[PDB]
């Protein structure tokens, strides 16, 4: 049987991931100016 | 003054909006993985 | 073996994140009106 | 005021939001221990 | 007022934490099926 | 075969969320001070 490969989908969770890290960086940098 | 914390406050916000936005496709995606071990189970072990 | 069938337990995933996107419009909305 | 208003009820659909978000988590855990355990049950009797 | 836009700067602060929270769980969701690919892989695929 | 035990993961997907359950209660209670 040809084994499982789920990286291509893996890899897309991992990038919105990581941008959604982006954001609440930039949301907290706007609070810490206030 | 007033305008300018509240123009920072809604920034703030639409900054946050954007993760949740980011995390919402990331669970998206995982519906994707997810499913696809289910159909590579039942199409290569399940009859195998 | 019977198959594996998560599909109900997918619907549910898929119903919270549909519901999830349109609390953020709404968010969005009320942040337009400022 | 009716912008500090406008803030407090963005900032409740945002929570809303993120309440969603945690109940799709908590299923996407059912989903994924309903795999462990059909493996384990169904397929590694075999 | 000072105090309700202080109040709304915490609010948010929470809300994003609550987000830091739930991406630490899509991080280790990754793992979790990235876990089940590599046993299927490397015990059940040969086994069959 | 060995079975699969993907449990300690699970746990910590579960605190995770229980913390974020939290933190949402906070934002929740900061905003019922408004």
């Amino acid at each position: 049987l040809d084994p499982i490969d789920i990286s291509i989908v893996l890899n897309k969770i991992k990038s919105d991931l990581e941008e959604s890290k982006e954001w609440i960086r930039r949301s907290n940098q706007k609070l810490d100016s206030i | 003054q007033a305008r300018s914390d509240i123009e920072k406050l809604k920034e703030a916000i639409r900054d946050t909006n954007k993760a949740v936005q980011s995390v919402q496709s990331s669970i998206g995606n995982l519906i994707v993985a997810i499913k696809s071990v289910q159909d590579y189970v039942n199409k290569e072990i399940v009859p195998s």
